[PDB]
């Protein structure tokens, strides 16, 4: 019977454990001694498993959390929007999107700073967002920075809303564990309402607002010069006259005559040619089949009345005969494991991202986006790193589970039982497969590189030489190109040039061409495809062994994160599921940061640049400099550093600076990597003999650190200075370049 | 209110705002004064 | 109790594990008072077009109750004493006082008739139920001193009041759809309770 | 049972009725500690003064100006004054410094030590520098014509009635800045105006207050 259970007054509201420290947990509550006890402090400061043993607690606990954490997103969206409104040239470049570089944030007048100010156009001096706010408030149809600020304004409203809710309902009123775990309840609650009516509204706004403004954008009529929205909303008038189904309003989908709406639901494909942007018609209709779907879908399982499903019901009935007892008692764990829930939803929502960011650069939506080459690129990189992190974190919490909430007893014979019991076998062909990958794939490059400093390049993999052609992938893109003719005949134009055709042209600047696939592509994807299968390598053995092994039978017994047990036994270096993850981060960084590599270097190359033909970038050298690893560090490496290291004198000249010092940086990561703590302990010990030499020793005990906080200190380092110095270089060059 | 002097009395929130107070005080400086070399 | 037919299907009177504003006591209370609001709308809006069509009442009145200026972009009215935000200020000081000593009461009954308010203290003991005061004014005269009246009064008062918070819809989705006065179509239905529909209005 | 600043709620603890204004004002419990609270009713006091000069002298000099006397605005009454006369202005500024420091670090030791400053240590002066009580000197000097020494009650009476002035003084010469802020004319020019038409004068018309 789901229904609404809270307790009242829970918790209270006083400053008094504000001013203890620790007191969330037992051992801390104690206070410190030695200087690890900060440290601690800090790390367990959110593990509200340790902090007890209250499912429903725990629940509120990290209810209240996402309160917060939504209230610290809408206070940044509001700055954004007010730095926009207060600091921007964005109605210049609503003016001209053509010749103007979206920018949003000036300095200060101070000891030289200020030469950073550049000039984007329209007389703005500051600094080129890459971020594409002003694409995005052009889509949206934004005009006046008043709208902007009027937004801005809400969004500290909301926040403020969001933590007096996170407080409330904490300290005021706080749900009860079954009332959490209405799970089918809040699962059509959510795929119904949240979504369907989110997007539906959103098609409302497009139908009622952006589509008539950004029509008449590009109509070409003055920003200043259009109709206020709501007086639109209010004149049906030039509504009918944008489109005369509105004439008829709305009876006409009441008699299911849905072909006379055509005027704004279409089915175009392609991009608009004079904007670059896709059809917001055809965007529009996305929006609203979403809507409708998400808004269908919502109704699936039983919450109070006999109609519905049970999810678990389904789930014991579907069992096969390999498989034993099937997906049964699964549905006891989800009900149950904070961490299986959370390690679902990071992996899914990493691989959403990416997947955002593919068909993002695939079929750009914004006016005029697919021009700002820098923008593309940056948002791209952006989610992809997003994405890739989630995925660890997926597999980090997953592990966390597997150490804590793991129990036997309830799963007898379960996919997770045979799994447990077959796992050396399947790790085994993980193992083989990754090691062929990296032979073949690498290999290839570095034969092709041999043949060339050994002058027969007749011998190397080219697209001239030796050729591995993707006849697949060249294949499948030829189909798509064909496809609408007949498996898709009320279709006006393939959804992305790259299937094949012509080449649109905004302002000069290459919009999107298709794109082919040579050898080169075909060793750059399997090289892709080694790293991903070495990254779920190391991340699986990591979770498949975090409770034990042959060498440790009972390692569930140390913790999850644990520096290891000792010298014996030759010695238990890093050997937690938690170093596990950490390597796992490592071969990820290699991974994305080749993908973003590929990425970068095939757009200058075989995409971008400007019509006149087409001015490549760098006029597609990669075809035949991509097969050998000289060509890449030379002509794209070396050739591409120019920008970056000559910007001195500049606006720009911050991104050399930055890209010194994060080589900076990363190299300092490097000490933690490779050194210690037991060597620091003594380094501490001498110091503090000369300290209290002069009776200036410090009552908490200077300590070195645990072995994983110095792994984790030296990581984290690293990936930073790694990514800083990538994120200069690309910044520097494609601002310069584009 | 008691509480709260305490909280205020913690470390790190008195190590935040003396550095503040000393870098806006140099801030100031360099504003009012621009380019200092010798002295 | 009064207006209650069972009609409860979600099942929000349910007392276990209440509170916030979730709770029986605050909801019903809740119920009367937008009932109250909805009676004295109805009246307002439909008192100055049938006036005028009585034409007892200028022509300068009995414009459309929208049209009042509650919305300029619906459309004013001038002719008024002074200005709208000068009215709406003290009408916000008003509202400010009249409701807080009612919430001072539901948060603690009879706990505004003790601080000296000249005299109208009695007056604001009303009695230990919200919605349901009474005191000297709060109830005039004695009308219910049986307590079987008494509830017939309640329920015929839930019922009005509801039926009047539907009138309200009713008067905003027409004024919303066609844009003239709800006395416009009612006219208009009267001319042609088969023409004058909202099929008709499509 | 004392008239709350806020009907129905009861008072804080550390406000009670002792001091004269007590209406159970301290939402923010800032005289949670009794030194501060102390210190806060003699800063109270002494505000509330500052305001009762800074209403008297405004009102005064806005009189002079609107009836044909040539006073200045007040506002611009300073400049205009050094401006008439041959002072220097850092010279009135100084020797006022150097007074309000003496008299005041008087004052301000003696919340330190009660009672030091009417020690005789002075040139011949004995208890007509002693406090009658915190924020009350009342002395031979502080008080020649002795209201504090007899009838303690309408003494206390007075002292709410001061108070009470002392807030008054302050939301008004807060006011008057705010009408001038606005306006920028005199406030007693706004006066008329309003007296005028109350219907057509006010911060609704101004537009600039709210901003509608
Ligand atoms: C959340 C995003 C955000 C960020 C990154 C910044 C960044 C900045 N703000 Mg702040 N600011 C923001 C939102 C933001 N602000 C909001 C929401 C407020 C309301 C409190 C302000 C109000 C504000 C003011 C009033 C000023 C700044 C200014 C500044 C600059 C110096 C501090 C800096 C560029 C200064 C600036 O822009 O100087 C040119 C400045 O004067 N900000
Ligand atoms: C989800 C947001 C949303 C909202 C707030 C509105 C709001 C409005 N719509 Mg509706 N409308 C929407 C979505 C929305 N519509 C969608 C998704 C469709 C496509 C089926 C339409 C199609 C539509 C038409 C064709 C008409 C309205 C009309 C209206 C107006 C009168 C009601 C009002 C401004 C009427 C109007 O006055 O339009 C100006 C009208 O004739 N709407
Ligand atoms: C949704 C975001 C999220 C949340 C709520 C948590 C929550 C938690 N993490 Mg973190 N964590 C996340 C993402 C998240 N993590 C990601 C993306 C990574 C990859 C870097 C990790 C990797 C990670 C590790 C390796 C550890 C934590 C730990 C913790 C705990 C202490 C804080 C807590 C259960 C610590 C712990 O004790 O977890 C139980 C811990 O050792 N997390
Ligand atoms: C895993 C990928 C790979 C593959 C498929 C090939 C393929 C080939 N290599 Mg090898 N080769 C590779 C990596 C690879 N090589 C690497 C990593 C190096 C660097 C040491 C070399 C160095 C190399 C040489 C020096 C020669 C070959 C030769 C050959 C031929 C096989 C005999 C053929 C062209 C022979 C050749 O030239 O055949 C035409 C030959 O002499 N390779
Ligand atoms: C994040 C989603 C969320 C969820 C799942 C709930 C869940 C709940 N809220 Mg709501 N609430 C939220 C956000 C949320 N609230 C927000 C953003 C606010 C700030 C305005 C509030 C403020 C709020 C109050 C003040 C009250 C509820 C109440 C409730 C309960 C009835 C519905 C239920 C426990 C009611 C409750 O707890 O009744 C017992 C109640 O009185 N909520
Ligand atoms: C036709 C509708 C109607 C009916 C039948 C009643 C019936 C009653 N009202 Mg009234 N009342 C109504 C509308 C109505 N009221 C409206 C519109 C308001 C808003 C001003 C009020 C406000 C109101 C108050 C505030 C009080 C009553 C009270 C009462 C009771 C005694 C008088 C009686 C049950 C009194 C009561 O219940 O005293 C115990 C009482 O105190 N009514
Ligand atoms: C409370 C009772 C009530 C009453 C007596 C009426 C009476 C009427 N309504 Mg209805 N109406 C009501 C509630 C009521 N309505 C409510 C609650 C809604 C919200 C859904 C509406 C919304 C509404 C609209 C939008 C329209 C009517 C119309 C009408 C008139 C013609 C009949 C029709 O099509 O319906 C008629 C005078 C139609 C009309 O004016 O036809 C000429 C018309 O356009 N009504
Ligand atoms: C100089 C500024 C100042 C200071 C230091 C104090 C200090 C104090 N006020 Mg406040 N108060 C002030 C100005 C000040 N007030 C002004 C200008 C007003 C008018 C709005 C008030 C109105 C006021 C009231 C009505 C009350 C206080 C009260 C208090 C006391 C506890 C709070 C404390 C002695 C409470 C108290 O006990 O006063 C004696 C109390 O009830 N104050
Ligand atoms: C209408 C306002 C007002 C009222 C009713 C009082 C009331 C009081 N003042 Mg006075 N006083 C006020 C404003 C006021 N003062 C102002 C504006 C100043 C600044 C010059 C002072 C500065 C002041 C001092 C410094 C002293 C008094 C003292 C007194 C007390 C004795 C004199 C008397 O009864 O008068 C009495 C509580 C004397 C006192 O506290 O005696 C115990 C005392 O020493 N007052
Ligand atoms: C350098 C180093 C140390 C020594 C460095 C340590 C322990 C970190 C010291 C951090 C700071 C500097 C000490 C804390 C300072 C206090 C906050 C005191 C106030 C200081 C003011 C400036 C705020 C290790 O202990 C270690 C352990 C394991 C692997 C690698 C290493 C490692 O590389
Ligand atoms: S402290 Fe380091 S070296 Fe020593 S046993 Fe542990 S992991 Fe090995």
């Amino acid at each position: 019977k789901v229904k609404i259970a809270v307790d009242r007054n829970p918790v209270e509201t006083s400053f008094e454990k504000w001013a203890k420290p620790g007191h969330f947990s037992r051992t801390l509550s104690k206070g410190p001694n030695t200087t690890t006890w900060i440290w601690n402090l800090h790390a367990d400061a959110h593990d509200f498993d340790s902090h007890t043993s209250d499912l429903e607690e725990i629940s509120r606990k990290v209810f209240s959390a996402h309160f917060g954490q939504l209230g610290i997103i809408f206070i940044w969206l509001s700055g954004m929007y007010f730095h926009g409104a207060r600091f921007s040239n964005y109605e210049a470049w609503l003016s001209d999107p053509t010749h103007i570089k979206p920018s949003a944030q000036v300095v200060w007048p101070i000891v030289g700073q200020e030469i950073l100010n550049g000039d984007v156009g329209g007389g703005f001096q500051g600094i080129q967002i890459t971020s594409g706010f002003f694409q995005l408030w052009r889509a949206s149809g934004i005009t006046s920075e008043l709208q902007l600020y009027t937004t801005a304004i809400g969004g500290l409203v909301m926040a403020a809303a969001m933590f007096f809710a996170g407080w409330f309902h904490y300290h005021k009123a706080a749900p009860k564990l079954e009332w959490f775990q209405n799970v089918e309840s809040m699962l059509n609650h959510h795929l119904g309402g949240l979504l369907g009516l989110g997007s539906l509204a959103w098609a409302g706004h497009q139908i009622h607002v952006s589509l008539p403004v950004n029509k008449l954008l590009d109509a070409g009529v003055d920003p200043k010069e259009i109709p206020l929205p709501h007086d639109l909303l209010l004149n049906r008038a030039i509504m009918a006259d944008l489109y005369p189904s509105f004439a008829k309003g709305i009876a006409p989908f009441f008699t299911l005559n849905w072909s006379e709406y055509s005027d704004f639901l279409t089915f175009k494909g392609g991009l608009n040619p004079v904007t670059g942007g896709l059809w917001l018609s055809d965007t529009a209709h996305h929006h609203v089949a979403i809507a409708v779907l998400f808004l269908v879908a919502g109704h699936m399982y039983r919450t109070n009345w006999g109609i519905g499903h049970s999810m678990k019901e389904i789930l014991e009935a579907h069992r096969g005969p390999f498989t034993g007892e099937g997906h049964v008692g699964l549905y006891e764990i989800l009900t149950t494991s904070w961490h299986a829930q959370l390690a679902i939803n990071l992996a899914l929502f990493g691989s959403l991202s990416i997947i955002v960011a593919h068909h993002m650069y695939a079929m750009p939506p914004y006016p005029y986006l697919a021009t700002d080459y820098g923008t593309q690129l940056s948002l791209f990189t952006h989610h992809t790193w997003i994405g890739g992190f989630c995925i660890v974190g997926a597999g980090a919490h997953a592990a966390i589970f597997m150490v804590r909430d793991y129990d036997p007893t309830n799963n007898y014979n379960n996919l997770l039982d045979r799994v447990i019991r077959h796992r050396d076998a399947i790790i085994s062909h993980l193992n083989w497969v990754c090691i062929f990958l990296g032979f073949h794939s690498f290999g290839l490059y570095i034969h092709n590189d041999t043949m060339s400093a050994l002058g027969r390049p007749q011998d190397m993999f080219s697209d001239t030489a030796i050729q591995l052609q993707p006849v697949f992938a060249q294949w499948i893109q030829n189909t798509h190109f064909l496809a609408p003719q007949l498996t898709a005949p009320n279709a006006l134009a393939a959804t992305s040039l790259t299937w094949g055709g012509d080449l649109v042209a905004v302002g000069g600047k290459v919009a999107m061409m298709p794109i082919s696939l040579g050898t080169s592509d075909f060793m750059v994807h399997h090289i892709h495809a080694f790293t991903i299968h070495v990254t779920v390598l190391i991340l699986l053995k990591g979770v498949l062994f975090a409770r034990s092994s042959r060498l440790i039978p009972d390692k569930a017994n140390l913790g999850f994160r644990f520096p290891c047990d000792g010298p014996g036994r030759g010695g238990t270096c890093q050997v937690s599921a938690w170093d596990h993850v950490f390597l796992g981060l490592f071969w990820m960084y290699n991974s994305l940061s080749i993908v973003i590599f590929h990425f970068s270097w095939k757009m200058q190359s075989d995409v971008w640049g400007t019509v006149t033909g087409v001015s490549h970038i760098t006029g597609g050298n990669f075809a035949q400099s991509a097969n050998t690893i000289n060509g890449w560090l030379r002509d794209f490496l070396w050739a591409q550093s120019s920008q970056v290291i000559q910007s001195y004198g500049s606006a720009l000249s911050a991104y050399g600076l930055i890209f010194l010092g994060a080589h900076f940086v990363w190299a300092f990561s490097l000490m933690f990597l490779f050194s210690g703590r037991g060597y620091w302990q003594e380094l501490i010990e001498s110091i503090v003999w000369a300290h209290n030499k002069l009776k200036v020793a410090p009552a908490i005990q200077p300590r070195a650190l645990s072995i994983t906080q110095g792994r984790a200190v030296g990581v984290a380092h690293y990936l930073l200075g790694g990514i800083a110095t990538t994120w200069s270089f690309f910044l520097a060059r494609i601002i310069s370049v584009g | 209110m008691k509480d709260f002097t305490t909280y205020l009395s913690t470390a790190p929130v008195i190590a935040t705002i003396w550095f503040t107070f000393t870098a806006g005080l140099l801030i100031e400086i360099n504003r009012y004064f621009p380019d200092p070399l010798v002295f | 109790l009064p207006g209650d037919f069972g009609f409860d299907p979600l099942g929000l009177l349910d007392p276990v594990n209440s509170g916030g504003f979730i709770e029986p006591k605050w909801l019903q209370y809740s119920e009367v008072i937008h009932a109250r609001w909805a009676m004295l709308g109805a009246a307002g809006c439909i008192a100055p077009e049938v006036l005028g069509a009585a034409g007892l009442i200028p022509d300068a009145t009995n414009i459309k109750w929208f049209e009042s200026g509650v919305i300029p972009p619906a459309g004013s009215y001038n002719g008024y004493w002074a200005d709208p935000y000068t009215i709406f200020f003290v009408e916000i000081v008003a509202m400010q006082f009249a409701e807080l000593r009612r919430l001072q009461d539901f948060r603690y009954p009879g706990s505004m008739g003790q601080q000296y308010f000249l005299g109208l203290e009695a007056i604001f003991k009303g009695s230990g139920d919200a919605a349901y005061p009474g005191g000297p004014f709060f109830n005039l005269f004695n009308l219910g001193k049986t307590e079987a009246a008494m509830k017939e009064l309640k329920l015929k008062e839930i019922k009005n009041g509801r039926l009047a918070m539907l009138a309200m819809l009713g008067y905003g989705a027409q004024a919303v759809m066609t844009g003239k006065g709800p006395f416009q179509n009612l006219v208009e239905h009267l001319a042609d309770p088969v023409n004058n529909n909202i099929l008709t209005n499509f | 049972v004392r008239p709350v600043w806020f009907p129905g709620n009861p008072p804080p603890a550390h406000l009670d009725g002792s001091l004269a204004g007590d209406y159970g004002f301290d939402p923010l419990f800032l005289g949670q500690e009794p030194q501060t609270l102390k210190w806060y009713v003699q800063a109270e006091l002494v505000h509330g003064r500052f305001a009762m000069l800074g209403a008297a002298g405004i009102i005064l000099t806005s009189i002079g100006a609107k009836v044909g006397l040539g006073f200045p605005e007040w506002y611009d009454a300073g400049k205009v004054v050094v401006e008439k006369n041959n002072i220097d202005f850092p010279t009135l500024m100084v020797i006022q410094f150097y007074l309000m420091g003496w008299a005041e670090t008087k004052r301000w030791y003696d919340f330190k030590n009660p009672g030091s400053q009417a020690d005789g240590s002075f040139l011949g002066f004995t208890e007509e520098f002693k406090g009658l009580e915190n924020g009350y000197p009342g002395g031979r000097f502080f008080d020649p014509m002795g209201l504090s020494r007899g009838d303690a009650a309408k003494y206390q009476e007075y002292k709410q009635k001061e108070v009470k002035n002392g807030r008054l003084a302050m939301i008004a010469c807060l006011g008057f800045a705010a009408q001038y802020a606005a306006t920028g004319k005199g406030p007693l020019d706004n006066l008329a105006d309003h007296l005028a038409d109350p219907n057509h004068v006010n911060f609704a018309t101004n537009g600039v207050s709210i901003p509608i």
